[PDB]
């Protein structure tokens, strides 16, 4: 389906990564003294689950999440440079992130998010670190 | 709650 709002721009998005399985965490801090830390908050205790989409727009990735049964939007996270607000590793294990969602109304929210494997997440990050690699005037 | 799987720091890795 079209976009909410055209004027005939490159409005587009490309693919690169979907997983089968993940969680989210409507996390009550932005910052302390090491980030975000996944044991401070609910890294037990989701609050929403489906599946992850990953697609991009030049230098800028997606990060979508679907409903688990019919695709459906959750949530959409804009990234334009990584590491940064729009995705973090909430201290240093990256079975956990933190990304900046839009709420759908002119508004954003920060979620934690949880995956089904360690290695389903670390590939949530190599699926943005290969998308930062060949910009950031590298 | 469920379990306890805290975020890595001691030795901060990937795999």
């Amino acid at each position: 389906g079209s976009p909410n709002s055209m004027a005939t721009e490159l409005e587009y998005e490309s693919v690169l990564c979907v997983k089968p399985d993940v969680s989210v965490y409507r996390i009550p801090p932005r910052a302390s003294n090491r980030g975000y830390r996944a044991s401070d908050w609910k890294l037990d205790q989701p609050d929403w689950t489906g599946r992850l989409r990953i697609t991009s727009k030049g230098k800028t990735a997606y990060i979508k999440l679907e409903d688990k049964v019919s695709g459906e939007l959750f949530a959409q996270a804009p990234v334009e440079q990584y590491p940064g607000i729009a995705v973090e590793t909430v201290t240093d294990s990256s079975r956990y992130f933190v990304i900046r969602i839009q709420d759908g109304t002119g508004r954003s929210a920060f979620i934690g998010i949880g995956f089904t494997d360690r290695g389903d997440a670390f590939d949530f990050n190599v699926s943005l670190q290969d998308h930062f690699k060949w910009v950031k005037q590298e | 709650s469920q379990i306890t799987s805290q975020v890595t720091g001691q030795i901060g890795w990937r795999r």
